[PDB]
């Protein structure tokens, strides 16, 4: 099993620097199959990928368009950890910050998250809300373009309030062990679908679609769909 | 995601 | 009784002009007590006040700094409607656009919203949670330039729906809003309280004030409230 332990301040003054540290256990930070990401989440900015560092015979760094000029993600091979540094923070940077492991384009392992407050094309298209009655088959759609969905894998996540997103679907239609076969995924052209058969009250959560955009050179998330069981 | 050997 | 009808193109080519109209009925565009606003909600930036127009024996036009060089709100008394003219659009202008009436600074009546595709100081906690019946509070930190010297407004927003007015004038509650909701303002801080939380309150809550340094309407980052 692999666990990630997050550390950092819960408050940063404006124009100051936010520093977060993510400790790794059960895996190496220099893993040829792994990538170490930072993701934040807020009602205004939604589920926003920040950046990542990874080792492919050398250390690489991929940063998001929104925070590229202010972000730095450094790995520490001795302590076996990686950090997040965001300069000149402003109230917009107020969000819940997560560190996560990418292994096949999928963010399979997440940290518990750190709430950070600051005080004195770009997004895939999902329906804001979906609903259904118990026992039904409910499908959540996501429309993108050739730059993202049309050329890259599609991933789905299930997020219960106050907890990091859980990997539901990887590689368009593949399913991790542990996830019941009620959840299925599909992809055709520039669109994707997440289907839930035998809908239960347990399935009440926020569902996110995720892919990669070549024009943005980074991980792209959907707006997220709130599923309500009637 | 070109970061892996896993994309498209 | 007042209804705002929104209309306009959904897809706009870059370097072109976005034209959005807001049809008014049940009220007059020349109303001396009303203001006519435009607000957009970026999928990655959130609520963003664009500008307003109003008439007080003279037409007025207030615009946000970040759009002032290319925004214009045109009133039309003969048609009784006002439009949004956003010129030289960029992919950054892709958002859900709302038109809303301003009364005493309060955005009490909103339009349906128009998703437009082109192909800031207030501080709130990111998320909040409560169990049905529990009293929960949502705070907002500002400064002397906004909350410290101006009224505070509160809004509730469900997915795919325009924000709904909850509290105006720091702690005044409009009719239609249950007594469960209340607000207060302490110095440069404001707070929304939900005494006797119910399951129907699961939404995003936004705090609104007015900044003098930006000389425009300012929104908060919003707080996601979860009912357990
Ligand atoms: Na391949």
């Amino acid at each position: 099993q692999v666990q990630l332990q997050q550390s950092g301040p819960g408050l940063v003054k404006p124009s100051q620097t936010l520093s977060l540290t993510c400790g790794i256990s059960g895996d190496s930070v220099s893993s040829k199959s792994a990538a170490w990401n930072w993701i934040r989440q807020s009602p205004s900015r939604g589920l926003e990928w920040l950046g990542r560092t990874y080792y492919r015979s050398k250390w690489h760094n991929d940063y998001a368009v929104s925070v590229k000029s202010r972000i730095t993600i450094n790995p520490d091979t001795s302590k076996n950890q990686f950090s997040l540094q965001l300069n000149s923070v402003t109230p917009e940077d107020t969000a819940v910050y997560y560190c996560a492991r990418g292994q096949m384009g999928a963010l399979d392992v997440w940290g518990q998250g750190t709430t950070v407050t600051v005080s004195s094309q770009s997004v895939l298209t999902q329906p804001p809300s979906a609903s259904g009655t118990p026992g039904q088959r409910v499908t959540i759609s996501c429309s993108g373009s050739s730059s993202n969905i049309g050329s890259y894998y599609v991933y789905w996540y299930q997020q219960f309030p106050g907890t990091a997103p859980k990997l539901l679907i990887y590689g368009n239609n593949q399913r991790p062990s542990g996830v019941p076969d009620r959840f299925s995924g599909s992809k055709s052209g520039t669109s994707a679908s997440l289907a839930i058969t035998g809908l239960q009250a347990e399935d009440e959560a926020d569902y996110y679609c995720q892919s990669y955009d070549s024009s943005l050179s980074g991980v792209i998330f959907g707006g997220g769909t709130k599923l309500t069981v009637l | 995601d070109p970061a892996f050997g896993a994309n498209s």
